[PDB]
């Protein structure tokens, strides 16, 4: 049976548990080298299995005898066993001794790195790393030699597993042979025929450029960098699009100013949408980490033309992924840069017609506000903010709710009862029950920041005229407005203003309204006085109870239970 | 035109032609730009394709370069990216073709070369020196297109060099195996797997009787995996295909063919159950009664599951075995340990189904059963 | 109705809320209870004025989340559906689960009627009976949610003046008692009125015609009209065919499909609609867009 001997392999460990300790090693471990040969699923728990079993094997000093197993279980031909079995091999080389390492785990490697099929050359190609620094010289030596020799196998799942690989072999070679040993085969690598060991070796090319000093990079990598951002695969210019920022803060503040600016303006001026919003992605970062002294020189001349251009492109991912950080850059340009140049581009894209595009532009509306002044921003923006307010996007429309807080404690209550209250009021009776939700929290928000008799004379009887509305999700609306507002307007107002509301609302024909009635009181009780409490809240309740819909019972029986009236 | 002109400057005149239009005309980002320009080459590419199929004594040791320089200009590229979405949640088979927007020309391109290949005077020996491995691989990398007439013109073309080059056949084969073994292993995401099925099932068709440890491997670690890819409804009649074409040309493979797609037999897919419930009697139907016998008893304790399953159309599918003469007859030659293997499954069934013709049908085979003995 | 049970089952919603699967046994108790629930509810299903009516989900259940988010909550807001919950999506076992536990938790206020696709040999061709043995390794939890949707009304009557149904009228069905006269506690059948009920569609060609589905039959402006003044109805809601803008009329404005699918498939990137009828019976089409995606093993593995 498949499923038993998978709960068999699974409890392995309490098996091996029970078994002593030598003898797990002399007759279990070479059962399972053996004698086992069989599905994958009971191939891959096997090697799940066999990861953890360095302390049940004797300890360190004979972990020794997995190697073995997990030798010929690392040939699998399925990825999902084979990967879990390498994992295996490189933490368990982690515990072999540095006498035995040559003796045991190199042979393996080697023999591993040596095999007729694929799959094992494949699985080798991942050990190196764990190995090498703790090897003697010779045994590195003929590690690296080999490891050469599977950089430049015919085979090209090898070779990507190579490319995958050598920046993390790389890491941990001294800097000498990384001069003249592993920077010619990631030069190798790096024109291979395949595009997919192309864009392994442009990764692994950031890793290589991390650890070699500034003096030689131009003379070593950057030759290679330049070609592979050249590169006539969209995937490769794509990966090295993407890694820009990491290359970047690898080469050194100098060699960018030379060579990487103008790269990063052919990438972004490429003929392939994708590369282009990858490009975009990183259009912030790349300016932020610049030179200090010419940063914003560097910008003003090479970047702001460019991403003039990009605001109108056709796609519309890469506008998405421009908006999302075309404020990143405000603070860096100043204020007069910005009102100059940025603020033509910021309205650009929030009358664009991407909601999208919309969404990312207004999200980071607080960074700009930061640098210029508020009354720059309600000249500027305000017309273009009060416009969106009635998108048609409900996304864009909640976005602008949530952003409004901010912006009517930043412009003054006299500013706000003007020109934002109708806005804010009409938001109350939209069509979509999320943004009539984010309307009350942003009308809370309003009343935290401007006190309890603004709201009091102002919003209130704005809110409390809505009762009347034929529409019972209206209708809730109040009940939803009165609940956010309670723990705010304070017990007077509360008490004063919209109990009475409540209690006479109480009676809608609505059974969804009738039930909500309880909600709210059970949820604004708390607030209320106890005389209040006890003379008024109570007959409607137990009014309710009697009431024929059976919602409308439990939802009166708990209030009346967590409320204490029962 | 080439048909007015005379006849001692023509090679100069074809050569001009194929000098022309090798240049790259855009169709995507503009289709109404250069309409004389690409009106007058699609004509001379018309023009190209009709005179070498009806003139004679006119393919010359010059034209050879010109022909592959040019195939190699307009075609070999790199391909956009995917526009159908992927993901766990998306049907393989759903994914709508994106048309080349630049097939006008494609195709004249590839009517052309496939008429040069297929020319009476194409000379193999002096068309080898530029139709090479670089040649062969670039080839092979545009089966990823996602134009089904792309790929069907590529088919042809790869058939034909195969045909025609016998010092590009190993290279090829071992091109075809990296690419399969590429897409089963790690993208699992590939659209001229089907075009390769059938080329690699054409290149069965004249494997030499006496087969090769070579071939043995690659069906054991080739085809067979293919069969637990979760696209597999899109090729497979192109690999059930071959794989009874390995087993018309040796049947001592029988045996592990069977015992790997039991091992890859699909639990949680219903068509792919189905599929492989299909391919199994493709196979069976030419197995031989020696080796039957070989794999019988797993052969049946999967089919007592798959008549067991609750699925209907698994169950008919199993369940319609019975309507085979062979596998009958040879079962009553094996019946003393046939059955008690799959008398509890169709017994236990009699009448536990929510469908009435899987309870026909089951009743058929039971009265079958027992007439046999 | 009891106190820790009703606690369980709304721990099970709000669950369910998050796109977490219920364990099989779970899945088990609440197909019975609900199989107890809906044993009492005759074929036509008398509902209240003031509802939201909302088509096919097709196991989009992110999309139905996009949905209540537009909708409002369930419990705030009464809802009816007209079937096809499980077939064509990634979630159609979390959406069944939802869509029932609203049912028995809300009884008076959810409404759930029978589609097509909730049948055996429907789910059993597309990727529903798939689904439960991806995510549950067995198929029990498959036959309990296919025994449950033999109890499912076929139809629902709000206010006696609006129609509600999945599939369309039959030639053998012209009046509501003939509806109430039939016998629905049975896998729908290959053909007659039960059949008919779910798979039909409107045209503009007029009088009966032969399906191109292969099931069901196509009914006119003139069949639409008769239905309606023979039984007193001014709007028949329907669902099952696919609609561009969500929610599309049909014979004069008698009768609405109503798609609550956008992007159908994840391919067809279409919108979607639901009708909300207010106190006084008013209806109002709210359209919205699909819910953004956040946060972008071998078959034989078992
Ligand atoms: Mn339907
Ligand atoms: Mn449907």
């Amino acid at each position: 049976d498949v499923q038993l001997r998978l709960n068999s392999i699974k409890k392995l460990s309490t098996i091996a548990l029970a078994l002593g300790v030598e003898r797990t090693r002399s007759e279990l471990l070479p059962f399972l080298t053996d004698t086992i040969y069989d599905e994958d699923e009971v191939l891959l728990a096997l090697a799940e299995q066999l990861g953890t079993f360095t302390t049940l094997v004797g300890g360190p000093e004979y972990v020794h005898c997995l190697l073995p197993p997990l030798e010929s279980l690392a040939t699998v031909e399925e990825t999902v066993v084979r990967d879990k079995a390498v994992e295996s091999l490189r933490a368990i080389s982690h515990e072999h001794s540095p006498s035995d390492l040559e003796a045991h785990f190199v042979p393996l490697v080697k023999r591993l790195a040596g095999g007729d099929w694929f799959t094992s050359r494949t699985s080798a190609c991942g050990l190196f790393s764990v190995c090498y620094p703790r090897v003697s010289s010779a045994v590195k030596a003929e590690l690296r030699q080999y490891f050469r020799n599977l950089c430049s196998d015919d085979t090209p799942m090898v070779r990507r597993a190579a490319a995958s690989k050598l920046g993390e072999f790389a890491k941990v070679l001294e800097l000498d042979n990384v001069k003249s040993e592993i920077i010619p085969m990631f030069s190798n690598l790096a024109s291979d025929e395949q595009d997919s060991v192309r864009l392994l070796a442009v990764e692994a090319c950031v890793n290589i450029a991390q650890l070699l000093p500034q003096e030689d990079l131009e003379a070593l990598v950057m030759p290679t960098l330049r070609q592979a951002a050249e590169d006539k695969s969209w995937r490769v210019r794509y990966m090295v699009a993407d890694k820009f920022t990491e290359l970047q803060k690898a080469v050194g503040p100098e060699i960018t100013k030379t060579d990487l600016v103008p790269a990063f303006q052919n990438l972004m001026k490429d003929c392939e949408a994708e590369v282009r919003a990858a490009a975009s992605h990183k259009v912030k970062e790349f300016c932020e980490n610049l030179s200090a002294d010419c940063r914003e020189n560097v910008i003003m001349s090479q970047i702001l033309p460019c991403i003039k251009e990009l605001v109108s492109d056709a796609n519309q991912h890469v506008k998405s992924a421009l908006a999302s950080v075309i404020m990143g850059l405000s603070p860096i340009l100043g204020k007069d840069n910005t009102i100059e140049h940025l603020l033509p581009l910021f309205l650009a894209q929030l009358k664009d017609e991407c909601p999208e595009v919309r969404l990312n532009i207004i999200s980071n509306l607080d960074c700009v506000n930061e640098v210029i002044g508020i009354r720059q921003l309600s000249q500027s923006l305000l017309p273009a903010i009060v416009e969106l307010a009635e998108d048609a996007k409900w996304r864009v429309r909640l976005a602008i709710i949530e952003y409004m807080p901010l912006l009517a404690g930043q412009l003054g209550v006299e500013f706000f009862d003007e020109k934002l209250n109708s806005l804010c009021m009409a938001w109350l009776v939209d069509h979509v029950y999320a943004i009539r939700e984010a309307a009350t929290s942003n009308l809370k928000k309003l009343v935290e920041k401007f006190g309890k008799e603004w709201a009091h004379a102002t919003i209130i009887p704005k809110v409390l005229a809505m009762s009347g509305d034929p529409n019972y999700l209206h209708r809730m609306t109040t009940l939803f407005c009165i609940n956010v507002l309670s723990e705010v307007c304070g017990q007077d107002i509360t008490t004063k203003h919209m109990l009475p509301t409540v209690l006479r609302m109480a009676g809608d024909p609505v059974a969804n309204v009738r039930f909500n009635v309880a909600k709210s009181l059970q949820k604004i009780g708390p607030i209320l006085d106890n005389s209040t409490l006890q003379s008024e809240v109570k007959p409607i309740l137990e009014k309710l109870t009697q009431d024929q819909d059976v919602d409308v019972k439990y939802f009166a029986q708990e209030a009346l239970t967590v409320l204490s009236l029962a | 035109a080439l048909k007015d002109s005379p006849t001692q400057e023509r090679e100069e005149l074809f050569i001009q032609k194929l000098r022309q239009c090798c240049v790259l005309f855009d169709f995507v980002s503009d289709p109404l730009s250069d309409l004389k320009f690409k009106e007058v080459k699609r004509a001379g590419l018309n023009e190209m394709v009709e005179y070498i199929t009806h003139s004679r004594d006119v393919v010359t040791e010059a034209i050879y370069p010109e022909a592959v320089t040019m195939f190699s200009v307009n075609l070999f590229r790199t391909l956009p990216p995917s526009s159908n979405p992927t993901g766990a949640e998306f049907d393989p088979k759903e994914d709508e073709p994106t048309l080349e927007a630049a097939w006008p020309h494609l195709q004249l391109v590839y009517e052309f070369f496939l008429r040069f290949l297929e020319s009476p005077d194409f000379q193999p020996n002096i068309a080898k020196k530029y139709i090479d491995q670089k040649f062969v691989l670039a080839l092979l990398d545009l089966f990823d297109s996602e134009d089904p007439r792309e790929r069907d013109f590529l088919k042809t073309i790869l058939h034909r060099i195969y045909g025609k080059f016998l010092g590009l056949r190993a290279y090829i084969r071992r091109q075809i195996n990296h690419i399969f073994y590429r897409f089963i292993y790690e993208t699992e995401h590939h659209n001229g797997i089907a075009e390769l099925l059938e080329i690699l099932g054409s290149i069965i068709n004249g494997f030499a009787l006496p087969l090769k440890e070579e071939h043995k491997m690659f069906l054991i670690r080739v085809l067979l995996p293919l069969h637990k890819v979760k696209s597999l409804s899109v090729y497979h009649p192109q690999l059930a295909y071959c794989v009874v074409q390995f087993l018309e040309k040796e049947s001592s493979l029988t045996e592990p063919v069977i015992v790997g797609l039991l091992k890859f037999w699909p639990k949680t897919h219903s068509p792919k159950e189905v599929m492989f419930l299909n391919e199994l009697e493709e196979i069976l139907d030419v197995i031989e009664p020696s080796e039957f016998s070989k794999v019988m008893e797993p052969l049946f304790r999967q089919l007592a599951k798959c008549v067991s399953s609750p699925h209907f159309q698994v169950a008919e599918r199993a369940l319609y075995y019975w309507n085979n003469e062979y596998i009958m007859s040879l079962i009553s030659d094996n019946a003393a340990r046939v059955l008690p293997i799959m008398f509890p499954a169709l017994y236990r069934n009699s009448k536990s189904h929510w469908n009435k013709t899987i309870h026909g049908l089951i009743y058929n085979a039971l009265k079958l059963f027992m007439e046999m003995n | 109705d009891e106190k820790v049970f009703t606690k369980e089952l709304d721990q099970w919603i709000e669950q369910l809320n998050e796109c977490k699967q219920l364990s099989e046994s779970q899945v088990k108790s609440l197909c019975e209870k609900a199989k107890e629930i809906l044993t009492k509810e005759s074929n036509v299903q008398e509902v209240r004025c003031p509802v939201t009516v909302c088509g096919d989900v097709h196991g989009q259940f992110h999309d139905l989340m996009e949905l209540f988010r537009i909708g409002g909550k369930s419990p705030d807001t009464n809802y009816l559906f007209m079937g096809d919950y499980v077939d064509r999506g990634y979630y159609s076992v979390e959406t069944v689960t939802l869509l029932v536990a609203l049912k028995v938790r809300y009884r008076e206020r959810i409404t759930i009627l029978r589609g097509n696709h909730e049948s055996r040999q429907i789910t059993q061709v597309y990727g529903f009976y798939d689904e439960c043995l991806r995510k549950y390794g067995n198929a029990n939890v498959w036959k309990y949610f296919t025994d449950l949707f033999d109890y499912l009304p076929l139809t629902a009557l709000v206010d006696g003046q609006i129609f509600c149904l999945h599939g369309g009228l039959s030639p053998s069905i012209d009046t509501l008692d003939h509806i109430r006269a039939l016998d629905r506690l049975q896998e729908v059948p290959h053909e007659g009125p039960m059949c008919d009920l779910l798979w039909s569609d409107p045209d503009d060609r007029g009088g009966w015609g032969i399906s191109p589905r292969g099931a069901g039959y196509t009914f006119g402006q003139d069949i639409s009209e008769t239905f309606n003044h023979a039984n007193g109805l001014t709007l028949v809601s329907r669902a099952h065919q696919l609609v561009m803008e969500g929610y599309n009329w049909c014979h004069d404005r008698n009768v609405v499909t109503i798609f609550s699918a956008p992007n159908y498939c994840y391919r067809c990137g279409n919108q979607a609609a639901i009708m909300e009828l207010d106190d006084t019976l008013k209806y109002s089409f709210l359209q919205f867009d699909p819910a953004p995606r956040r946060g972008e093993t071998p078959d034989y593995f078992l």
